[PDB]
């Protein structure tokens, strides 16, 4: 799943 | 009277995302940017200079979109960029000499 | 992951208009990855950051660089160790340098695991012509995997 | 679903100097950056893409030095840079097809 | 004084496949915006030589196949309005690229209008982005910015032996 | 002579 930095 | 240098030069910096935005990372595949960087550099360092490889990375990032249903990240985007004070082509010439 | 080698012919027809880049190693590379945080807690565990770290270490080694690694460092540790790295004597005999920083961040700065910031301008300064004479006129590559704000790009429909 | 675009892409921006610094302009020849840009683009747009031409501009700027004896700018330096979200080569193809 | 060497047909034939499409006539619209005479509360020095830059770019862009628009000595508000008007022009729908050159005094991230007021560069690029400028989506957009980004002068460094 | 922008 994509998450942010 | 000898040739002198600016205080900073000959650098290239690749950023995973643009000013003001979030960079995207996949819990299993890692960051979109690093994944793309490794794919392009491994296959093209043999015949493409670094700034041009970063353009290929930009193309990959522009074409990807987020997968995270139920969150603000589903179908979200990001765009990478690079800034350069390089003064010549930067070829890594991998494996030469053998 | 495998790096295709360039051919002798490619080198002969391109080395004249490019930066000198034939030293062995090609240069030193530093991969600094911060994955575990909590200082201001808005700094969540960077799941997948381990894959990024391993991928770059392997890539840079295959590209002919001597790789240095740093994991889960505070802002002060990053500053001190980046300076130590920039001052290493090997840079005189190599032809280029690579620095990859992977962590959480804000515009113009990256977070240490302590939730404190290290300004990127201070990082680039450590490798400039004044502070790092050993890399004068040599190509210095930086790759920064870190957020530059909290806006998530929603994307736009193509017309 | 139809692929979407990031909000900003396909741009390349050339800056005469770096963040925090002044850009130099000659009273007779104009700015160092514009002078170099025109020199390189006019001679190389025919066989070099834009980002590569901006690298040649960087090379010219890195070597230039200030002429302003008795002022704070004598022997000063400047470094141009460019930032890019381009996704392929940008050739201007001057003169093709003929006129 | 300027002369643009033309590309060969063989060059086009061996390079068009990995490049942005760039064959329209005009190649695109180009805007050259130069501020040389400043008059606001915040005093800014007359940019002597700015006239040379302006004519050089107008000529260069014309020779490269662009339809050149020009603007001189504009306030920050006028720059924002006219740059937005330029980005919104219908002609972009039938061209393949865009060029904007901004020449003036400035600070990091912003340029001055002749009234000594600032226009943030982020707002300028935004006028041409994929969201606000659909006509230029996927087309190469070039920006050239001749302006200071601070007041520190670089004394330079000697080459080390 | 060279002047700053």
């Amino acid at each position: 799943l994509d998450e942010s930095x | 009277p000898k040739m002198r240098l600016p205080t900073r030069s000959d650098m290239i910096c690749g950023y995973a995302c643009l000013k003001g935005t979030a960079a995207m990372r996949n819990t299993k595949r890692g960051s979109w940017y690093i994944e793309a960087l490794a794919q392009v550099f491994s296959e093209r360092a043999c015949d493409m200079h670094v700034a041009d490889m970063l353009v290929k990375v930009n193309a990959l990032i522009k074409d990807r979109e987020g997968y995270a249903p139920g969150t603000e990240f589903h179908r979200c985007k990001e765009m990478s960029e690079y800034c350069s004070t390089l003064c010549r082509h930067l070829y890594l010439f991998p494996g030469h000499p053998p | 992951l495998q790096v295709k080698p360039c051919t002798p012919e490619f080198y002969q027809t391109h080395f004249q208009l490019a930066y000198r880049l034939q030293s062995r190693p090609r240069g030193l590379a530093l991969v600094l990855s911060n994955v575990h945080f909590t200082g201001e807690k808005e700094l969540e565990f960077r799941s997948g950051g381990d894959v990024d770290h391993s991928t770059l270490v392997t890539l840079f080694k295959l590209l002919g660089y001597d790789v240095h690694v740093l994991c889960d460092q505070t802002a002060q540790e990053m500053q001190e160790k980046l300076q130590n790295f920039a001052q290493l004597p090997a840079h005189r005999v190599t032809d280029s340098c690579i620095v990859a920083l992977l962590s959480h961040g804000v515009e113009g700065a990256i977070y240490g695991v302590d939730g404190k910031l290290l300004q990127l301008q201070e990082v680039f300064q450590l490798f400039d012509n004044a502070n790092c004479p050993s890399l004068q006129n040599k190509p210095k590559m930086f790759f920064i995997q870190a957020c530059r704000g909290d806006e998530t790009d929603r994307g736009v429909d193509q017309q």
